[PDB]
This record gives C-alpha cells, structure tokens and sequence, in this order.
C-alpha cells in the first residue's frame, strides 16, 4: 500500500 | 523494513564550509507513483525535529537554498553549504516509499578555533551530607576542542576514582563546550581531607588551569 | 504556525499500562494522518504507529513489534491523536514524537516528545544541591552558579533559570546513570554586580514525579 498522504 | 544507513556517525566541519551527509537504502525508494520518498531532518539539542528537505530534494517551508538533496538509485545525500553556528546537531534521513524508516543520524560539528576553558570549583552543599555522600564540583566553561582532562588533588595526592565526566552538547552560538568533573566522596572520607583541588588539562596549553579550595 | 505537544510519558513496570496525549494547533487537525515514532539509544528512531481520515474510516496501521499491545486514536474535535500503550516491555523504552503526515509526503511537523520508561525500578524524583561560588577572587567571566541534580529515576530532567527567563549563559551537561540513579549539573554565568542584587534560581522538573523543585541560590 502506499504510506505517506502525498502517495495516498 | 527498509534499512537506512547513515555516514558519516560524526562530521566536523568549519564555519562557511560545506558538510555532506550520506544515507543508503536497503531497497529501491522510487514508488510505482515515479516519486522518491527520501526525506531528510535536523534535530537541535532538546528541540523537536525539523524536515529540511522531502522527496530527495524540495526544500521545505522556510529551508534555505544552502541545503540541498540529491538521489542516485538507493544513494542519497544532504548537503549543507556555508555552515553557520546554528547548524550544529544530528540529520536523520527518513523514507516513507514503504513502511516509515529512519536512518541511524549524523552528529554535525562545527569545527571553530581553539579556545581554553575558564574553571571554577565548588564545595559539597551541607544540603547533600544527610545524602551520605559529598559531591565536589569542577566546572570548565567554554573550550574547545572537546577533549579535555580533569585531575583531581586531595591533601596534594591525585584522586581518580570517584569522578563522573560529563559534557554539555555544543552551543550554537559559540561553539564552544562545557563539562563539569564531579568527585563524590562518602560524606567522612570528605571531611576526612582539606585541600581539594581540579587541574584542567587542555590542547591549549601544557600547563594546566588550576582551581581549589579549603575545607 | 503548526503547533505539537505531547504528553502522559513517565515510568511504568513491564506488563503495565500508559497512555499518551498529543494536541495539535495551527492547522485543519482532521485533514492530516498523525503518527507516532519513537526513539531509543538502540533503535534509533522507529516508526510505531499511524491513524488516518475520518473518510478513510479512521484506518490505522502499527510497527510489527507493537501489534496488538498498542492503540492509536484520534479526536477531531479536540485536534487530538492517542497511543495507549499496553502490555508494556522494557523494548518500549524510549522518547515518543507525535508527527503529522504531511501532504508533501513525509511526517512534517514533530513535538518535542514526551519520555517513557518501562522498568522494574522505580521513580525517584531529584535532589538539588546549590553550586555557589565558593569564596574565592574573581578571575573566571563575572560569577557562574548552579544546581548539581542527584539520586532521580528515570529520565530525564530539565532545567531552567528564573522560569526560562534566563537563558543566555546556560550550561547542562548531559545525565550519567550510576548506582542506579541519574544526576547532572546546570549552571549559569551572570555579571557579579547583579548578584545576589537579582535573584537567581533554578526550575527542576521531572515528569515522573510530576514534580518541578523551585531553588534560590544565595551567596553565604
């Protein structure tokens, strides 16, 4: 998955 | 987990000099999303840590053009051109591609002039004799390098056992350091003895700066 | 001006419990995921847990090493984020950093930290014992006083002068753990014609004792 907001 | 390996552990440098910093991942930190999670960070004595740089190498809000991030594959580097006093502590870097990962840091110096320290000496505190124990206190003031020896003299005779060395970290505005040379005797082995004396040795001077006191 | 401080660090025995506080101020505090990252002289900084949007039904993930021991939460309304930490282990000894996950992608803004110690000893708050210029002729930048710090368990202690409001001038050597116990000194230099004219003291806090220990150094 992704784990920072920007990638989110 | 990701690895992040930080070098060096410790780097001196002078003032107006530039400081490299060096972080190698474990794995690739390109993200299927093209960008590059690699972030880095600066940690004042005391002082909440502050992000310098995201994604190899944006800097962040109120962050001068003097940092400045780079990246090849899984290499990163920070580097901090024209160094000033006030960048004095440890950069982390840190990689959020993957789950949250830090880097070991990397203590920065600043490499200034030598300066000799300024030494004053303390009594025990009747407040501490009920304690059971009397500490003797060695204050060196502003010196640098940081190497530095403290002897102690009871009634003439050298004193090693006993004593806590400790230092201050080094001041961002000076650059200077402190350490306090603690001797803590039982309380009768203290009012066994009258003359305490501390001699500072420093890379400034063969001769020692002498302080001390009677009982 | 993003704003965060963490609270509820202190002492507790393994198996035990604590839960820790952060508050937030400066931003929408509902837009942003928040973290927790921890820091110990062994590991280094380590990512522990992290809670997201309302939208993303309030989603969370933890480190491995604290599945199931540790909860992170989060309360919109008070700009607030949580770490109840159970089933406490030595291992969790560390200080905790509350962060926020940024929108350029990296936990941007970090507090100061609040300090946690899991072990079977037990808090001992601080002695303080006046450093005065012990009668002597002045050659050593006007007068330097102190505070010598002794017997407190865990760490750490603060120290500041006159409530912070004096700063210039202050030296605190790093803690050394001995006999069980911690100790450090704190001294300040001040010009001698202001002494004892101005009142000197030093602040001592300890929050595991929750305590903060107020002393005036005079000059016998």
């Amino acid at each position: 998955m992704d784990w920072n907001m920007h990638a989110a | 987990d990701v690895v992040l390996t930080q070098t060096p552990l410790s780097l001196p440098v002078r003032l107006g000099d530039q400081a490299s910093i060096s972080c190698r991942s474990s794995q690739s930190l390109l993200h299927s999303d093209g960008n590059t999670y690699l972030h880095w960070y600066l940690q004042k004595p005391g002082q909440s840590p502050k992000l310098l740089i995201y994604k190899v190498s944006n800097r962040f809000s109120g962050v001068p053009d003097r940092f400045s991030g780079s990246g090849s594959g899984t290499d990163f580097t920070l580097k901090i051109s024209r160094v000033e006093a006030e960048d004095l502590g440890v950069y982390f870097c840190s990689q959020t591609t993957h789950v949250p990962t830090f880097g070991g840091g990397t203590k920065l110096e600043i490499k200034r002039a030598d300066a000799a320290p300024t030494v004053s000496i303390f009594p025990p505190s009747s407040e501490q004799l009920t304690s059971g124990g009397a500490s003797v206190v060695c204050f060196l003031n502003n010196f640098y390098p940081k190497d530095i020896n403290v002897k102690w003299k009871i009634d003439g005779s050298e004193r090693q056992n006993g004593v806590l060395n400790s230092w201050t970290d080094q001041d961002s505005k000076d650059s200077t350091y402190s350490m306090s040379s603690t001797l803590t005797l039982t309380k009768d082995e203290y009012e066994r003895h009258n003359s305490y004396t501390c001699e500072a040795t420093h890379k400034t001077s063969t001769s020692p700066i002498v302080k001390s006191f009677n009982r | 001006e993003v704003k965060v401080e963490e609270s509820g660090g202190g002492l507790v025995q393994p198996g035990g419990s604590m839960k820790l506080s952060c508050v937030a101020s400066g931003f929408t505090f509902s837009n942003y995921w928040m973290e927790w990252v921890r820091q110990s002289p062994e590991k280094g900084l380590e990512w522990v847990a992290e809670i997201r949007l309302k939208s993303n039904n309030y989603a969370t993930h933890y480190a491995e090493s604290v599945k199931g021991r540790f909860t992170i939460s989060r309360d919109d309304s008070k700009s607030s984020v949580y770490l109840q930490m159970n089933n406490l282990r030595a291992e969790d000894t560390g200080i905790y950093y509350c962060t926020r996950g940024g929108a350029v992608g990296a936990m941007d803004y970090w507090g100061q930290g609040t300090s946690v110690t899991v072990s079977s000893a037990t808090t001992t708050a601080p002695s303080v014992y006046p450093l005065v210029p012990g009668c002597s002729d002045t050659s050593g930048s006007s007068v330097t006083l102190g505070c010598l710090v002794k017997g407190y368990f865990p760490e750490p202690v603060t120290v500041k002068w006159n409530y912070g409001a004096l700063s210039s001038g202050v030296r605190t050597v790093s803690s050394v753990l001995q006999s069980g116990f911690y100790s450090l000194s704190s001294l300040v230099t001040v010009p001698s014609s202001t002494w004892p004219s101005q009142t000197v003291i030093c602040n001592v806090a300890h929050p595991a004792s929750k305590v903060d220990l107020i002393k005036e150094i005079s000059g016998p």
